[PDB]
């Protein structure tokens, strides 16, 4: 019973590496688009008041 | 033929002050100057709002930092706690 307990983390602690690498950009790097948003939401309001 | 000609000369003298030249107008008693290109030429920002969003405020994205930098006083009690999670798992 214990060969497959661990057996059952064999090839994941090194996999989980990329995971957590991966995971970690994925999470912290949505910045660059926030800075668009904010130009984003400039070019509503300019287009709403000439619009207006 | 003149009747026709005679009203078109008409729109060359009530109308031609009102909006062809800027002579006010005769037959109104309120003039039309100080309604629609200074009261209400602010009106189109009269009826949205100003110094807001028709300046529109282009302000600087509030910056939102990371977790303080402080991984030692929280990565080993998540280390501390993945062993009690581990331990639950």
């Amino acid at each position: 019973d214990r060969i497959d307990s661990v057996s059952q983390l064999q090839n994941v602690a090194e996999t989980t590496k990329v995971l957590f690498d991966v995971s970690k950009e994925t999470v912290e790097l949505e910045s660059e688009a926030f800075e668009l948003k904010q130009k984003v939401e400039l070019a509503h309001e300019a287009k709403a008041v000439l619009d207006s | 033929q003149d009747l026709y000609l005679r009203e078109l000369k008409d729109t060359k003298l009530a109308p031609s002050t009102l909006q062809d030249a800027e002579g006010n107008v005769k037959p109104w008693n309120p003039p039309q100057k100080p309604n629609l290109p200074e009261l209400e030429l602010q009106g189109p920002e009269a009826l949205k709002a100003y110094t807001e969003q028709n300046v529109e405020t282009a302000h600087v994205a509030k910056e939102s930092e990371e977790g303080e930098s402080e991984p030692i006083e929280e990565d080993w009690l998540v280390l501390d706690d993945a062993e009690e999670t581990k331990e639950s798992h």
